[PDB]
RNA sequence: GUUGGGCACUCUAAGUUGACUGCCGGUGACAAACCGGAGGAAGGUGGGGAUGACGUCAAAUCAUCAUGCCCCUUAUGAUUUGGGCUACACACGUGCUACAAUGGACAAUACAAAGGGCAGCGAAACCGCGAGGUCAAGCAAAUCCCAUAAAGUUGUUCUCAGUUCGGAUUGUAGUCUGCAACUCGACUACAUGAAGCUGGAAUCGCUAGUAAUCGUAGAUCAGCAUGCUACGGUGAAUACGUUCC
RNA sequence: AACCUUACCAAAUCUUGACAUCCUUUGACAACUCUAGAGAUAGAGCCUUCCGGACAAAGUGACAGGUGGUGCAU
């Protein structure tokens, strides 16, 4: 695929195509751009910088596979599934960060993740917690 | 496994519509006309060994063309029988109709003629097995690349049904080049209704 | 009726009500015509409507005006 | 209070009138056309004279009590003469030619599962 | 003078005529950002230039019909890219390496009987 | 300009093409000032049936009925070409329609 | 009660709304195409036999 | 682009070219074949259909039709009117509408495809709030009509509520069709405004222009579609991989 | 699936019949009105005209008719 017009990044477009509902790329585009505007408003610095820091935080490094009773055995996450899960959890836990507008939701989610807080980081550490707990089965 | 009629598969590819006329609107009359002609030829068809009729229409004329291998029985000797046909047929239609008897030699190579024959044999209470055997025998002597035959129903007066078929040669249905001539007929046997299907494939040619 | 050009009523019924204008008070009047509307010219005339199996009597009132005999000839005998 | 109900106050006049039984959106817009006030306004911030114009206007309509009484009177008429519609009212079944087999949970009410 | 192209993409046809100029682009007697809402559309439009450093050396006029803005714009992109060869046949190799000349055959599929769409079958239940 | 225009409607391209070629050559043989053969968008209807007798609506058979349309004009007529067009009542499965 | 109703539809009727189409060779009301005045079955029969112009199974 | 003019371009549609492991390298029994590459619009049956072997399920159909045997034949046949196939304590299946801010309402503005049309398609103008009505143009089609595509975009507003959500139900008044809309058509205007805050055990579909979503068209058809068949617009996520069902 | 469709039910009606092939009387035919009927229906008309085939009825017994059963005879 390609990078985005305003910022020239692959991840932004890959994230638009995951926020997008029913192929409303422009709606998703609007709300993500306004979120970058609003996270430049609050916590004044570059939207890409804060965003990339956010995904560096929440993007995990381990995973589990459920097999057999049912063991759940750890495994090293692929570097593509890394960004995949990061962006997915970012969007979803934004959507359930529960306030008025999704741009505000997203802004707060990237903000909290940038400061290593937020539901996405919670899921990350849950994942690693259950992984190391199940480390015996590797 | 519920397979289709190959003539229906091939129409518009290697063989053409037997009805060869246009009408923007009035199929609602003209197609029923075509069918009623197709039915009225019961007269000939009962004995005259007619394979198929093609039909063409114009502003003035109808031009019909009946294929057979015993054409004498439809033209009388000089024309008495075709004129007998024109009278009643044109009375039905109410339009000027000119006909064209046309000959297909080699009558034991034509699907509907084989089917008609085996039906009348089985009404005369012969044996399905010998019938299909000798049909394919004579067809292969006439030099066809493939024949297939099938009869289905209450064979031998049996209490229940069967489907028996024979073949010799190649009958490549899924090939669309192949101009395989299929025909179905029936036989109102004293026990029930025997349904006969027959298939010939007499080498490969295109209409173009 | 659904439209405003003229209501509807069967002639063989209206002719007979108008015949029965004199109000002899012994009269009923039978019909299979559940399709009929009820003009104000029917008030008091008891009608015998065919429900599908039976001629049911109905008395007519000043509230039954914009209505139909079928509305008061029940058909499905549920209980 | 306008039709006896002190309609909501933070809202705009249109929607706050919509919480009158008998006054929907069409009539709200017409009423505000009649008594000249922009619908963008709000009942708390109004001039009381405008509010009085509105109430004078509204008085010329069938509203809460009269409307319920009129509707139930029309209904009970046909219930009494026992039309098809009147009986379907009497029995809590739908009236408008609907199907009473799988649907009609509204007029019926909740499920009452019988054993097969 | 002119250098012309006929881009097509997803039931949308675009007739491009590159000419030298400033960077303007008109589309059915209208400007781009007038006509098209988005901007990644315009990125895709201008990407063939970006492959060859030809960003501002040409204006564009296009006559277009069919479909909707996105594929309409990819068709603009394609006709532009193909006209660039009529202007400069040696850019063929860069447009090859980048895969810019392929007319996307990705057309909408035929609904099929028994299905509610091209692939989607109805909801099935044994019981 | 002073032109004949003729429409051919046919259910088959490999016969309407030859009929068109006949009439075209006859006009530019018995006259002059002829337009080309002009294809028109070729209508097609489609009737869809269920392959069955009783039920099984899930299975279908879709039949198309094409209708090819081919237009020609004869610019600036002469009676020779008029006559050699109207004196060609051929073939069967094609509706010709003159317009003058 | 087929052939009676065949006669019946082939007759005129007391008002035009009652007039319904059925296929002319098989007295079948449903799945009639009023161009051909044929039902779906007989349409297949005849178009397979080649007795209906234009027609060709598609795609 | 209408009209004078050109048929260049698009397009239309007949013929043709094109793609075949055809070529380069490596692998491999040197063979088939695989992997990669070039070229090329496209590459590895390009994508999608059509085509469904012998036969299994005494599967379905005697209500498409045809037909053996059996049965009724002043009635199990035939004619009309009216009713019913539309019931209603309940259960199952298939779908539609929603349970809203990625949204609702209002205003302006933009880009399609495939199809239908003769006693039928009904532009414009006008009347009606709207369903629609009067007149009446063009049109048997690449002419004219159906037919403004909607989502989208640009603004404003509403600001988290059983709500300006949703639009069931019922009341009144109307429009079209029709021989007539009670049972039993659709539609409109007004009024009302229910259940419902994303669904338990279970379970379905889908590997790309797909899924998802938004509109459109058509057969049947006087009239009636959330159904069926067909069309385009926007447009993904992922495929580690075969341990499990 | 408003009527018809509709096969079902109620009421009302017919019994070579709503439909076909045959004999013969015949004949060209009727359309379109009015009374009564719920309608089918009869009943008055209206003057329909051999173009030996054709339309139209009428007596006739052969006969029709059956969405009636068996899809485990086909
Ligand atoms: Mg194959
Ligand atoms: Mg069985
Ligand atoms: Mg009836
Ligand atoms: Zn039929």
């Amino acid at each position: 695929v390609l990078p985005d017009p305003i910022h020239n990044s692959k991840l932004v477009t890959k994230l638009i195509n995951k926020i997008m509902l029913d192929g409303k790329r422009g709606t998703a585009q609007r709300i993500l751009y306004s979120a970058f505007d609003l996270v430049e408003q609050r916590s004044g610095r570059d939207a890409l910088e804060v965003f990339e820091e956010a995904i560096n935080n929440i993007m995990p490094v381990l995973e589990v596979k459920a097999r057999r009773s049912n063991y759940q055995v750890p495994v090293e996450v692929r570097p593509e599934r890394r960004t995949t899960l990061g962006l997915r959890w970012l969007v979803n836990y934004a959507r359930l960060r529960g306030e008025k507008t999704m741009e505000d939701r997203l802004a707060n989610e990237i903000l909290d993740a940038a400061n290593n807080t937020g539901g996405a980081v919670k899921k990350r550490e849950d994942t690693h917690k259950m992984a190391e707990a199940n480390k015996a089965f590797a | 496994g519920q397979k289709i009629n190959p003539i229906g598969l091939r129409v518009g590819i290697i063989r053409d519509w037997e009805a060869k006329w246009y009408a923007e609107k009035d199929f609602a009359s003209l197609l029923h006309e075509d069918l009623k002609i197709r039915k009225f030829i019961d007269n000939e068809l009962k004995e005259a060994s007619v394979s198929h009729v093609e039909i063409e229409r114009a502003a003035n004329r109808i031009n019909i063309a009946i294929h057979t291998g015993k054409p004498g029985m439809v033209i009388g000797k000089g024309g008495s029988e075709i004129e007998k046909l024109r009278n009643k047929l044109n009375a039905l239609t109410d339009k000027k109709v000119h006909i064209n008897v046309i000959e297909i030699k080699k009558v034991d190579l034509d699907a509907r003629l084989v089917a008609e024959n085996i039906a009348r044999q089985l009404e005369n209470r012969a044996s399905f097995r010998r019938v299909q055997k000798q049909a394919i025998t004579r067809a292969m002597k006439l030099g066809a690349k493939g024949i297939k035959t099938q009869v289905s129903g209450r064979l031998g007066g049996a209490d229940i049904a069967r489907a028996e078929q024979y073949s010799e040669g190649t009958v490549p249905l899924h090939t669309l080049r192949a101009d395989i001539d299929y025909a179905h007929a029936e036989a109102d046997t004293t026990y029930g209704k025997l349904g006969v299907k027959v298939w010939i494939y007499r080498g490969e040619v295109l209409p173009t | 009726r659904s439209i405003k050009k003229g209501p509807f009523v069967d002639e063989h019924l209206m002719k007979k009500v108008e015949a029965q204008e004199g109000s002899e008070k012994k009269q009923v009047i039978k019909t299979w015509s559940r399709r009929s509307t009820i003009f104000p010219n029917f008030i008091g005339h008891t009608f015998a409507v065919y429900d599908g199996r039976k001629h049911v009597p109905v008395y007519v009132t000043e509230d039954m005006v914009g209505h139909k005999l079928g509305e008061f000839a029940p058909t499905r005998t549920f209980k | 209070r306008i039709a006896g109900v002190d309609i909501p106050r933070e809202k705009r006049v249109v929607i706050s009138l919509t919480y009158i039984y008998g006054i929907g959106t069409s009539t709200a817009q017409k009423i505000l056309e009649e008594a000249n006030v922009s619908a963008d306004t709000r009942v708390k911030d109004l001039t009381d004279d405008e509010l009085g114009r509105i109430r004078e206007v509204v008085d010329g309509y069938k509203v809460e009590g009269d409307l319920r009484r009129e509707t139930n009177l029309n209904i009970k008429r046909l219930m009494e003469i026992s039309s098809y519609r009147g009986i379907r009212h009497r029995r809590g079944l739908p009236v408008r030619g609907q199907k009473t087999k799988n649907n009609a949970r509204t007029r019926k009410g909740p499920v009452k599962t019988v054993a097969n | 003078v002119e250098y012309r192209g006929t881009g097509r993409r997803k039931n949308s046809v675009a007739r491009v005529r590159l000419v030298p100029g400033e960077g303007n682009i008109t589309v059915n007697n209208r400007d781009v950002r007038e006509y098209l809402p988005f901007e990644s559309l315009i990125l895709d439009l201008n990407q063939p230039f970006d492959v060859t450093e030809t960003k501002g050396n040409y204006d564009v006029l296009v006559n277009v019909h069919g479909g909707g803005f996105t594929g309409q714009a990819q068709a603009i992109r394609h006709g532009i890219a193909r006209a660039l060869l009529e202007a400069d046949p040696e850019y063929r190799g860069s447009l090859k390496r980048a895969g810019l000349l392929t007319r996307d055959p990705r057309m909408k599929e035929r609904k099929k009987p028994g299905l509610k769409a091209a692939r989607r079958s109805p909801q099935f239940s044994k019981r | 300009k002073q032109k004949i225009r003729i429409r051919l409607k046919a259910y088959d391209h490999r016969v309407i093409d030859q009929s068109a070629e006949k009439i075209v050559e006859t006009a530019k043989r018995s006259g002059a000032d002829v337009s080309g053969p002009i294809p028109l968008p070729t209508e097609k209807s489609v009737y869809t049936i269920i392959r069955a007798v009783h039920k099984y609506k899930d299975s279908r058979e879709q039949f198309e009925q094409r209708t090819h349309k081919r237009l020609i004009d004869i610019v600036n007529p002469t009676p020779k070409t008029v006559d050699a067009l109207m004196g060609l009542n051929l073939p069967s499965g094609v509706d010709i329609e003159i317009k003058l | 009660a087929k052939t009676s109703m065949v006669a019946k539809q082939q007759k005129k009727q007391k008002y035009a709304v009652r007039e319904y189409t059925r296929c002319e060779r098989c007295g079948r009301p449903h799945s009639v195409y009023r161009k051909f005045k044929l039902c779906r079955i007989c349409f297949r029969e005849l178009a397979y036999k080649g007795q209906i112009p234009g027609v060709r199974k598609s795609w």
